[PDB]
């Protein structure tokens, strides 16, 4: 009855316990490094001049 | 026999949050204390795409940052010029209850999809020159909810099912199944790479799935409620979820945990789409409330709100470009930002 | 497959008239707009009219202006062209040519194989180059000049650079002057500066000799140029 | 300051939308009806009377009705029932004969409809099936296992009209929406004519709204 | 002093001496627009006489005689007696009704401009109809300075003005059977109302509407001229000094294109309505009986007798009426009940657009 989705979901278990995770404090440096330094060319951050801009 | 299964069952959830919570020596809130804000974000409505007479379900860019395809419960599929609010293509949809859309990155041909069970794929560069059905994609029990291209040939949606499933398009078999869920799945985010997609359901939660195994890479939880919308940030090591509980969530993959969350006391209602802009700084949400709001997604400052809108803003989508913004509601109207 | 066959041509006395009738078939005609070309014995291209999809616009050279009338009815896929008071130098063979006008499209890519008529008892373009010997296997540049700017303030330019093989009706290579038309080899290709283009040919196989026309498509009426010869 | 394949572009956008107001002027001439119900034939004999959706176009008395069935789709409702708010009316289908309960679950069901938010003023036309095997049943067994507060009588038509009252009084809000009731074994035009009265004056009303005389 | 209404100075009664020879004994020729003719002497002793028999003695003493800018029996007669106080009264209700119903009008088209958008049939009518009423109100000032004081805006404002007050009155008329014929459509053949009732076609309807209005008001709208009548400059259809043809035609024109077609439609068309709530009694729609009679009382009761005083001061014209006391009567009637019709402006969004639970939604939300 219930012993198939059992087995499925403990054997899901065991295999998300081996994952190599990393500290969320360098995770997240690396997410503030993406966001700064793609930021420059973000049109949406930075209002884009009417000379350029294909939207009027 | 069942008691002592679900017993390793609990000491293993209990092992994995434990290490989940030993890795969570930090947060956005704190290192991310810095950062200059983003400020006040005013857009205007540089455009209002008009023409559809029902409600907007999805919209969807094409690669060109220029064509965009959108679908509404009036029996049409729209392809849409934004530069010049011009209809390039209206395809005339067998079931009118369509719930999503694509636009294959190639721009060659646009799916659809929703209570029929059926992915229908339309081909729009034809010889006879009117976009016509290729394949339709038949073997999900339930309503599809998303549907992503990877190529020309192959396609991932997700269904109302307990299951999303790849499809080769020529031949129209299911090339893989993912079963792993226990609730309706709503929303499909494609990583950039598309070797892996992630997907969100009704029982509050988010899976990471490998393309090419059939596999749950990861699971994510902490939303009380559904997940309607789903979308990677621009890395495609990270994404981000919105539920009918007032919060969005942004969760990373290599860490295995939420990481921030974006909520508001005065937003009391769900969230339907979500979107990043091309650097990630910006976290688009469209909400039940007649309204888009922009998150500071490195603070969780709210940023700005988009609000030009009469109904809840059931679609978004940002170019590949970033150069705009496309909410469509279900007030029919398809409004560009900028 | 798309199909396009014209018919009415023959002998007509100067000072008469014909209708010209194209049947099109294989492909949604009412979506697609119609231009009528000819092409005088020995002669180059030369547009005529242009019938757009629903009858909505019209246009016409004014060479044929007064004189014919361009018309169409989408429920039998046909496409027609009055003429009257047919003068001596409307002798030629009328091309049906087919063009879809949307964002990304290929106008002018089929063209219809043309009835011959012999009547018997504006953007210059030119080509400086005519029977150009090519031995093939080698590359050869052919190049075309606009008295007017072609590029439009949008950004996209439109030169239209076409094939005709000897005994055939001619087909569209290049449509503003980079985009490879479907189904065309890829070793045609095509460059320029928005005053002067160029179309040029990495491997010459014999299938492809033939008289090669560019056509300014930036306000009409359209014109083409005196097409460049390529020969074995 | 457009070219000419600017022009044509725009003049085929032009064609493109009145070609969508053409379609939608004819999708208003539709009546859309939303087919719900417990039972896995109930819904299906009225279907002959007239996976995922199966629609019935059919028009009756010059009036075209457009019927979608949802019985096929076994996932969460909540999440897609929002497609049908501007649906004309909803058939609610229940069989009689299920007072051994299913009826109880099939009046959570009308409940959960009925009450829903979307459906704020969208009329339910209500059919009660299998009458004459409720006859049977109830010349059997009596109501009162299904609803031991019934204080009527064991004859059919009293256990007929507290069965439509127990219905029709989940409905909350009796300002804004009607319960059209029918007891749909006469297996004759009269099911077809109840659906159509029953939609035309949901039609009256939504003419009385727009023309602002309600 | 209105668009109706001119002041004019008249003769009704007849002196049958011939030889009143020695005073000031200026003379002056009765208004155009009078229907007796006649001539008016203006004699020494202040009192001036009439002489209907305008030829004659009297043509002999007018080459004796000269004409004057500004015992005998009978006096010229004033059509108009009203006041200072009367007209103050007028002039600060069409002040005040001008005001009220341009707010009105204005805030109709803007909500169902900008928060409806026009999806509905019964909208274009509604927006048509909100149009009609702001180019009628727009003729209000000119008439309070007209009423209080002569014209001076010239024959191009004089036709300006007459224009925007009959194309407002028409298509007024017309719009209101229109949304009269729409609501019969739409609830007694409400079957067949689905494949008629659309956008397009309500906007066909009321283009023609406009142009028959415009044709309508072509002949009123040449006619009407700029007169210096009696010393005051005047309004009013003196074209070719035919005023009481022109008069006739337009109040019957008026009349008949205004209330007997209109009206019958109109009458028809909610008559069958309330027949049909009366056979829905089982469902109770007792609120559109209410306001079906509401609009129909409120119609009548600023159309119908400005209407009938038109037609009686037609009669008067005509000389099927005639004296001083039934013409002077019928120039205040005149006056008032153009006051009264003019509410018809100010009313007009009230019995349509606010008593609409569809609109009061949006006038809230706003
Ligand atoms: C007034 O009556 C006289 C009578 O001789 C006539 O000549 C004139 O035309 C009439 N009208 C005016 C405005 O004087």
């Amino acid at each position: 009855a219930s012993i198939a989705q059992a087995r499925k979901l403990v054997e899901q278990l065991k295999m998300e316990a081996n994952i190599d995770r990393i500290k969320v404090s360098k995770a997240a440096a690396d997410l503030m490094a993406y966001c700064e330094a793609h930021a420059k060319e973000d049109p949406l951050l930075t209002p884009v001049p009417a000379s350029e801009n294909p939207f009027r | 026999e069942l008691d002592q299964l679900r017993q390793e069952a609990e000491q293993l959830k209990n092992q994995i949050r434990d290490a989940r919570k030993a890795c969570a020596d930090a947060t956005l809130s704190q290192i991310t204390n810095n950062i200059d804000p983003v400020g006040r974000i005013q857009m205007r409505t540089r455009r209002t795409l008009r023409g559809h007479l029902a409600k907007i379900y999805a919209m969807h860019w094409g690669t060109d940052s220029r064509l965009l395809v959108s679908a509404s419960q009036d029996g049409k599929l729209i392809i849409w010029d934004s530069y010049t609010t011009n209809k390039v293509h209206a395809i005339p949809l067998r079931s009118s209850w369509v719930m999503t859309c694509a636009y294959a990155p190639s721009g060659n041909y646009v799916a659809c999809g929703g209570l029929d069970n059926i992915c229908s794929i339309y081909n729009l560069k034809t010889r006879e020159g009117n976009v016509r059905v290729s394949r339709e994609l038949a073997g999900h029990t339930g309503y599809l909810s998303c549907c992503r291209f990877l190529d020309d040939n192959q396609i991932v949606t997700s269904s109302g099912d307990t299951t999303c499933a790849l499809w080769d398009i020529e031949t129209g078999q299911q090339t893989t199944t993912f079963t792993g869920h226990t609730g309706d799945v709503m929303s499909l985010s494609l990583a950039p790479d598309t070797r892996l997609f992630v997907s969100g359901a009704c029982d509050a939660s988010a899976k990471l799935w490998d393309v090419r195994e059939g596999m749950c890479r990861q699971t994510f939880t902490g939303h009380e409620s559904d997940i309607n919308a789903i979308c990677f940030f621009p890395n495609g090591n990270a994404f981000a979820t919105g539920s009918d509980d007032a919060t969005c969530r942004l969760f990373d993959l290599r860490a295995d945990q939420e990481l921030m969350t974006y909520s508001h006391d005065n937003i009391i209602c769900g969230i339907t789409s979500v979107s990043f802009s091309k650097s990630g700084r910006l976290l688009l949400a469209g909400y039940d409330d007649f309204n888009c709001n922009v998150w500071d997604a490195l603070k969780a400052d709210r940023a700005g709100v988009l609000a030009g809108h009469d109904n809840r803003v059931s679609c978004l989508g940002v170019t590949d470009d970033g150069m705009a913004v496309a909410t469509g509601s279900w007030d029919s109207f398809l409004k560009i930002w900028n | 497959d798309v199909q396009l066959v014209e018919s009415g041509g023959g002998l007509v006395q100067p000072g008469g008239s014909r209708k010209l009738s194209c049947s099109a078939s294989g492909f949604a005609f009412s979506s697609f707009g119609m231009h009528w070309v000819r092409q005088a014995p020995e002669k180059g291209l030369e547009w005529v009219a242009y019938i757009s999809s629903g009858s909505g616009t019209i246009y016409y050279a004014d060479t044929v202006k007064g004189r014919f009338t361009i018309s169409r009815d989408d429920p039998k896929n046909t496409l027609f062209l009055q003429m009257t008071s047919l003068r001596s130098e409307d002798t030629a063979m009328y091309y049906c040519v087919r063009s879809i006008y949307y964002y990304g499209s290929s106008p002018f890519d089929f063209w219809g194989q043309g009835t011959t008529l012999t009547v018997s008892s504006d953007i210059v373009m030119t080509q400086a180059t005519s029977s150009v010997p090519v031995t093939p296997g080698e590359s050869v540049s052919i190049s075309c000049r606009s008295s007017k700017s072609l590029l439009h303030s949008n950004g996209n330019t439109y030169l239209y650079w076409f094939l005709q093989r000897p005994g055939q009706s001619p087909q569209l290579l290049i449509y503003r002057m980079s985009n490879l038309a479907s189904g065309v080899p890829d070793r045609f290709s095509g460059s320029g500066s928005g005053t002067a283009f160029t179309l040029t040919i990495s491997r010459l196989e014999a299938e492809d000799v033939g008289v090669y026309y560019c056509m300014q498509h930036l306000e009409y009426p359209l014109t083409f140029g005196a097409g460049t010869k390529l020969e074995l | 300051t457009l070219s000419a394949e600017d022009k044509a572009a725009v003049e085929r956008s032009k064609m493109i939308d009145r070609n969508l107001r053409e379609d939608g002027e004819k999708a208003a001439r539709e009546v859309k009806l939303l087919l719900l119900g417990a039972g896995e034939s109930g819904k299906s004999t009225i279907v002959k009377q007239m996976t995922g959706i199966v629609e019935t176009h059919f028009t009756f008395k010059d009036l075209h009705f457009k019927m979608f069935d949802v019985g096929g789709q076994r996932s969460e409702r909540k999440k897609w029932i929002h497609c049908f708010e501007g649906v004309t009316a909803i058939i609610f289908c229940v069989a009689l004969s299920d007072y051994d309960n299913r009826m109880h679950e099939s009046m959570k069901l009308f409940d959960s409809i009925c009450n829903n938010k979307w459906f704020t003023d969208t009329s339910i036309i209500l059919f009660l099936n299998k009458k004459d095997l409720f006859e049977e049943k109830i010349k059997k067994s009596p109501l009162t296992i299904c609803y031991p507060e019934y204080a009527g009588s064991n004859t059919y038509e009293e256990a007929a009209a507290y069965i439509q009252c127990q219905f029709e009084d989940l409905n909350k809000r009796k300002d804004t929406k009607e319960i059209y009731t029918h007891f749909t074994c006469a297996t004759d035009t009269k099911n077809v004519q109840f659906v159509f009265d029953a939609v035309t004056d949901v039609i009256i009303k939504n003419n009385l709204k727009d023309c602002g005389l309600f | 002093k209105s668009m109706q209404v001119p002041f004019s100075r008249c003769c009704f009664s007849f002196c049958e001496q011939e030889i009143p020879l020695r005073a000031i004994l200026c003379y002056r020729n009765t208004s155009s627009i009078c229907s007796n003719e006649g001539l008016i002497f203006k004699l020494k002793r202040g009192k001036e006489a009439c002489a209907l028999d305008t030829v004659g003695w009297v043509q002999r003493h007018r080459k004796m005689l000269r004409h004057c800018p500004s015992d005998i029996c009978s006096s010229p007669c004033d059509a108009e007696l009203i006041q200072t106080n009367g007209k103050l009264l007028l002039a600060v209700f069409y002040c005040l009704l001008f005001v009220f119903s341009l707010l009105g009008n204005s805030l109709v088209i803007l909500v169902l401009v900008v928060c409806k958008k026009l999806r509905s049939i019964t909208d274009v009518y509604l927006l048509n109809l909100a149009l009609s009423d702001l180019l009628f109100v727009f003729s209000f000032p000119f008439q309070t300075y007209y009423l209080l004081d002569q014209w001076v805006f010239g024959t191009v404002m004089c036709k300006v003005v007459s224009g925007f007050y009959y194309i407002g009155f028409y298509s007024s008329m017309f719009f209101i059977t229109l949304m009269s014929v729409d609501r019969y459509l739409a609830v007694v053949h409400a079957v067949y109302a689905l494949k008629v009732r659309t956008i397009r076609m309500g906007t066909t309807l009321c283009l023609a509407v406009w142009l028959t209005a415009i044709m309508a008001t072509i002949p009123l709208l040449v006619f009407y001229q700029v007169a210096s009548e009696d010393g005051v400059l005047q309004c009013y259809s003196f074209y070719n000094q035919q005023t009481l043809k022109w008069k006739i035609f337009t109040n019957f024109k008026m009349n008949i294109l205004g209330l007997l077609i209109p009206f019958t439609i109109f009458m028809f068309c909610y008559i069958k309505i309330l027949h049909q709530l009366k056979r829905c009694q089982n469902h109770n729609k007792t609120k559109a009986i209410r306001l079906v009679l509401i609009v129909v009382i409120a119609s009548l009761l600023f159309w119908v007798p400005f209407n009938v005083v038109l037609f009686l001061t037609s009669l008067h014209s005509m000389h099927i009426l005639d004296g001083c006391s039934i013409s002077q009567q019928l120039t205040y009637a005149t006056h008032v009940t153009e006051i009264i019709s003019f509410t018809h402006c100010c009313v007009n969004p009230v019995i349509y657009a606010f008593v609409g639970e569809k609109f009061k939604k949006h006038l809230s939300e706003i």
